[PDB]
Parts: C-alpha cells; sequence; structure tokens
RNA sequence: GGACGGUGGCCAUGGAAGUCGGAAUCCGCUAAGGAGUGUGUAACAACUCACCUGCCGAAUCAACUAGCCCUGAAAAUGGAU
C-alpha cells in the first residue's frame, strides 16, 4: 500500500498546483494536531493545505512539472520543513489572516523565543500558597489580599534564549501571554515569480 | 526520604540492567549479548528483578 | 576482504594548534596542553588545513576489526579539542537514607574525604588523578564538581569516588546509598 | 470557578445502590455531596439510562443537573430488551458530535460497526438516507 | 511531536478502563490510533510502544548456512603436538 500511497499523493498534489497555478509555500513549526485541524477548518471552504514527504514534493514537481511550465523555480527553493499551500487570492488576502491566527501554545521545555514578552508590574490573581517560583527565580513579590503580585519590573525573557524549567512552570500558571508562533509563511509564487 | 529525582538516578546504576542467565553478569539495559568469555557471549538475558 | 582506505577526517578550531610527532599528538589550547600518543595503532596522520586545520588520519589494508580504531582515534582527537577549549565538568550527587554523606575537599581539590557513608566510622581517601580538580559546589545541596581537561582522567576520578561508596553484604536494588555521576557536562559553555 | 466544580463523570445505574455503590467510595472527594447529593442525582440518573451510565453533572451548591453523555455502546443495550437505522438517526444528533468529523456521514460510519458487539455490509455500501443527518 | 468516538468494547463482576482472561478487529479524521506490543495501577491515572512526519543524505535489515576460534570442557606424583 505504501507504494500506492506514493503514486496516489503524486495524483493529488499534481491536481492542485495545476488547479492553483499562482502557489504559497509555508514553513510549519513542531505544531500539533488540533493547529494542523484548526487550518484545516479555517480554509477549507476555498482551499486546503496538506502535509507530507519532503522528497515527494520535489520529485511531483521534478520530471512530472512539465505540465505547465515556468514553474521550474521551485526545486531550489523548497528546503526544511516547507510544504505547499494552494489559494486563488491575492498577496495580502492570506499573509495577514494567517499571520493573525497564531495560537499561543504555551512554552515547553525546550523552546526558542525571537519575541520579546516582559512581565509587567500587577495582581497575580492566584493562591498565595506558590512564592517559591517568585523567590527562586529573584522576584520578591509580597502578598496583598491573599493574592501574588509583582511590584518592580523585572525581567523575563531575552532574545535568542532557551526556556528554563522554573522559567516556563511558572509561565503556565501565571496566565501571561508568552512568545507566538505558528503556520508562518515562507515566500509566494504568482505563476512564474517569487515576492517577500 | 529520597526524592524521586535523585532515586531514579541511584536506580540507573543499581536497577535499571540486564542479567546473564548462564554466568550471573551485570549488562547494560540496552545489551543483546553478554560481555564475559566464560558465557560463551550467549544471548539468553533477563532484566533484573525488582524489590517490587 | 580488506579495504583499500578508510580515512575520517576532524576539523580543528583556529584557536588551538596541533602539533604532530609520529604518531604522538600535542593539542595546545586556551585551557592548557594536552599530548596524547598513538603508537599502538598503525595509522597515518596528516594535518590538511593551513589555512582551516583539518586533520585527517588514514588506514591501508585494514581488516574489519582495525577499521574500528580509525574513528576511535577521531573520537580521542575531538576530546582532546573539547578538553583543551572548554574543559570536562563532572556532577556527582550524594545520596543517602538515613546517614547524611559528609564529605571534605582536601588540599587543591586533588584529595576527597568522605566520612559518615552508610554511618561507619571508617574515613574513605580517594585521591584523584593529577590535573583533576574536584571541589563542593555551592550550586545545590549534595554536589561534587571535577573538572580538568581529559576525560579519561576526570571520569575515571569520578568513578573511583562511586565504587569507593559501595554497599557491600545488602540488596543494593533497596540500600540505594552511594555518590553517583549525575551528568557529564562542561566548562565555560562555550 | 462558577463556585463548584462537579465536572468528574458518574458510572452508577441500574439499582438505586447508595451504600452498596460507588459514591460512598468517592465520596471524600468533594465533601458536598455526601449522602444528600448523590441521592438526590440519583432520584433523576435512575433512568436514561438504566445501565453503567456514564454521566456528567453540573452542581448547583445545594442541587444539581444531570446530563448523560449517549455512549453508543451503553445506549445499544439501553434500547436492547439488524439495521435499525431510525433509532441512530435521532438519538445520536443531541450527542457533542465532535469526533474530529469533516463530513456528515460520520455518525453512521461510526455506530454502524460500533453496534458489531458483523454490521460492516451495511457500512462498506451504504445508500439509504445519505443525507439523513442534515 | 500526536497514540482520536463508540471504546471503562461484549462476557467474566468485587476492580479488571488497552494491558488476568473465552472470543470476535470496525470506520469520519488523517502523517496518527493497534477497542492495544509492554510497564504499571486493587482500578484509575501515567507514559511508552506501531504509525508517520521535520533535520539528518549511503547503503541497510532479517532469517539462515559452514570454515577457524571461544563456551559447553572436572581427579588425584610434576610433564608433555
Ligand atoms: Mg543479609
Ligand atoms: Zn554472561
Amino acid at each position: 500500500d505504501r507504494a500506492t500511497w506514493k503514486s496516489n499523493y503524486f495524483l493529488k498534489i499534481i491536481q492542485l498546483l495545476d488547479d492553483y497555478p499562482k502557489c504559497f509555500i509555508v514553513g510549519a513549526d513542531n505544531v500539533g494536531s488540533k493547529q494542523m485541524q484548526q487550518i484545516r477548518m479555517s480554509l477549507r471552504g476555498k482551499a486546503v493545505v496538506l502535509m507530507g514527504k519532503n522528497t515527494m514534493m520535489r520529485k511531483a514537481i521534478r520530471g512530472h512539472l512539465e505540465n505547465n511550465p515556468a514553474l521550474e523555480k521551485l526545486l531550489p527553493h523548497i528546503r526544511g520543513n516547507v510544504g505547499f499551500v494552494f489559494t486563488k487570492e491575492d498577496l495580502t488576502e492570506i499573509r495577514d489572516m494567517l499571520l493573525a491566527n497564531k495560537v499561543p501554545a504555551a512554552a515547553r521545555a525546550g523552546a526558542i523565543a525571537p519575541c520579546e514578552v516582559t512581565v509587567p508590574a500587577q495582581n497575580t490573581g492566584l493562591g498565595p500558597e506558590k512564592t517559591s517560583f517568585f523567590q527562586a527565580l529573584g522576584i520578591t513579590t509580597k502578598i496583598s489580599r491573599g493574592t501574588i503580585e509583582i511590584l518592580s519590573d523585572v525581567q523575563l525573557i531575552k532574545t535568542g534564549d532557551k526556556v528554563g524549567a522554573s522559567e516556563a512552570t511558572l509561565l503556565n500558571m501565571l496566565n501571561i501571554s508568552p512568545f507566538s508562533f505558528g503556520l508562518v509563511i515562507q515566500q509566494v509564487f504568482d505563476n512564474g515569480s517569487i515576492y517577500n | 526520604i529520597i526524592e524521586p529525582s535523585l532515586r531514579q538516578l541511584a536506580q540507573k546504576y543499581n536497577c535499571d540492567k540486564m542479567i546473564c542467565r548462564k554466568c550471573y553478569a551485570r549488562l547494560h539495559p540496552r545489551a543483546v549479548n553478554c560481555r564475559k568469555k566464560k558465557c560463551g557471549h550467549t544471548n539468553n538475558l533477563r532484566p533484573k528483578k525488582k524489590v517490587k | 576482504m580488506k579495504t583499500i582506505l578508510s580515512n575520517q577526517t576532524v576539523d580543528i578550531p583556529e584557536n588551538v594548534d596541533i602539533t604532530l610527532k609520529g604518531r604522538t599528538v600535542i593539542v595546545k589550547g586556551p585551557r592548557g596542553t594536552l599530548r596524547r600518543d598513538f603508537n599502538h595503532i598503525n595509522v597515518e596522520l596528516s594535518l590538511l588545513g593551513k589555512k582551516k586545520k583539518r586533520l585527517r588520519v588514514d588506514k591501508w589494508w585494514g581488516n574489519r576489526k582495525e577499521l574500528a580504531t580509525v574513528r576511535t582515534i577521531c573520537s580521542h582527537v575531538q576530546n582532546m579539542i573539547k578538553g583543551v577549549t572548554l574543559g570536562f565538568r563532572y556532577k556527582m550527587r550524594s545520596v543517602y537514607a538515613h546517614f547524611p554523606i559528609n564529605v571534605v575537599i582536601q588540599e587543591n581539590g586533588s584529595l576527597v574525604e568522605i566520612r559518615n557513608f552508610l554511618g561507619e566510622k571508617y574515613i574513605r581517601r580517594v585521591r584523584m588523578r593529577p590535573g583533576v580538580a574536584c571541589s563542593v559546589s555551592q550550586a545545590q545541596k549534595d554536589e561534587l564538581i571535577l573538572e580538568g581537561n581529559d576525560i579519561e582522567l576526570v571520569s575515571n576520578s569520578a568513578a573511583l569516588i562511586q565504587q569507593a561508596t559501595t554497599v557491600k553484604n545488602k540488596d543494593i536494588r533497596k540500600f540505594l546509598d552511594g555518590i553517583y555521576v549525575s551528568e557529564k557536562g562542561t566548562v565555560q559553555q562555550a | 470557578p462558577n463556585e463548584i466544580k462537579v465536572v468528574y463523570l458518574r458510572c452508577t445505574g441500574g439499582e438505586v445502590g447508595a451504600t452498596s455503590a460507588l459514591a460512598p467510595k468517592i465520596g471524600p472527594l468533594g465533601l458536598s455531596p455526601k449522602k444528600v447529593g448523590d441521592d438526590i442525582a440519583k432520584a433523576t440518573g435512575d433512568w436514561k439510562g438504566l445501565r453503567i451510565t456514564v454521566k456528567l453533572t453540573i452542581q448547583n451548591r445545594q442541587a444539581q443537573i444531570e446530563v448523560v453523555p449517549s455512549a453508543s455502546a451503553l445506549i445499544i443495550k439501553a434500547l436492547k430488551e439488524i439495521t435499525f437505522d431510525e433509532i441512530v438517526n435521532i438519538a445520536r444528533q443531541m450527542r457533542h458530535r465532535s469526533l474530529a468529523r469533516e463530513l456528515s456521514g460520520t455518525i453512521k460510519e461510526i455506530l454502524g460497526t460500533a453496534q458489531s458487539v458483523h454490521p460492516h455490509d451495511i457500512i462498506d455500501d451504504i445508500n439509504s438516507g445519505a443525507v439523513e443527518c442534515p
């Protein structure tokens, strides 16, 4: 069935790129099935997005690309965890919507943070029994109305670092928005053209 | 009163190991054949029994 | 079957230089100097890089037994390069049930005293290898830090400490006491 | 927090049970229902259905309201004293019906083999009530 | 990384929820689901497993088979190609 899986996967992708000559490529992060079903539920009305073996998409466009010419530039442009997302609309239609519905899937132990998020000074709102996170991390929080409260401008995370164990486990309970990411678009291909 | 994270480290060097059935040697848990000559490098290996 | 050639090339960072005398490797880096010979293995050592310092080892007409030595040397050279630029730091954790392990560091961190292992009055005196520095960390409640240039000496020194604290005539599965190595880290974290 | 959290599911039914049921074995969890809280749930939870009845409840501090997830392998025994495509048409629409589904015929292709405990020939080539669900 | 609903599958009942067992094995989703290969829990739960995808870019895996060698292979005065 594996060979028929390979032959079928070429057939569906080649009837989808020929359907949508305006083809965009996107690079997915290590995201779960919910966010794949999120983009599936958010886009299936007029389009579809698929995931598969990266070499397979190149082979589907290596010699079998000859159905429509001027598509040959896609071979040295598909590297890493990237695929093909197909849509009929203009450049600005999908870029702003796909980059706005980013799911804040929180920070795992060992996640990169290119975005700067700083904890402000406010009342946290949870119980007065988990002060060990703040005291060990270097933050002095005083009990007001039986609640933890940040009383000073304290750094939380830098740029280009790796989230630690104590840095992430307090981030989950604190209910403060961390760095966000998702199905970030690489570039476009509007019938023999490449744009940002 | 050993907290579990240090408890697991101790059990790595003391319990998480394979035992040769023929010569009673102590082998790393991923071993396939015993490293000792006198057992003939046999393959009959069993996990070390626990305390439970 | 005898393979004609089984080469393997390692890369030397520019901050460290290597001078080869016969089959003796001399590594001179920021953290110190390391010498180790390989006369017991019949290999050819060549320095490719006058520009980026590629080091190549070659074996001609070898059988399956002796092609394994080719990368064995290569790992050793990488360990030497790692030591002279980063250094090897070993963390050992002392675990106990009722008798807390007391550790006293002697002169220059070259001698370690273990006092009350399993609550016996015997005093254990374990001597580290030369060039290996041991210390009691301030990071955690029970941690011993072993820093030295050679992974050969450091890990051997740490294992001596661990093997010394060995329970006898008891169920080792239940009696979990003893100093065990936790992680094999580096220094300067570069 | 809606003043209470009783989201955990209950699996009693058939006979009243009460003292001999699992509710006393689960009693010290919240300390609110005790003998007067599970019995009033049993008074409305005796039927619908008369089986193991894996059900969920919402607490009103003193009172409760019970909703039973219509388990497919439970409602088949609940309706057991064959296709029966008519009874799967009505009782399954009130189910939350998430199923990680995309299409319409998910319910019929799911329960048609969940009743096997073979009703698989009906599953393979099904043509009656194709657009029955919407 | 995911290990979806029936599914704590039926019958064993005092728990057997995927993992003590008598038997059948299904799909909407997908790259994922096996009413479960295992640990484990009185049972839950917790994972992991098989299943693929992301980097990783050349050979790899399994079952055999027979030549050397090893184990199997222990006796008395010190000694026998
Ligand atoms: Mg004894
Ligand atoms: Zn053995």
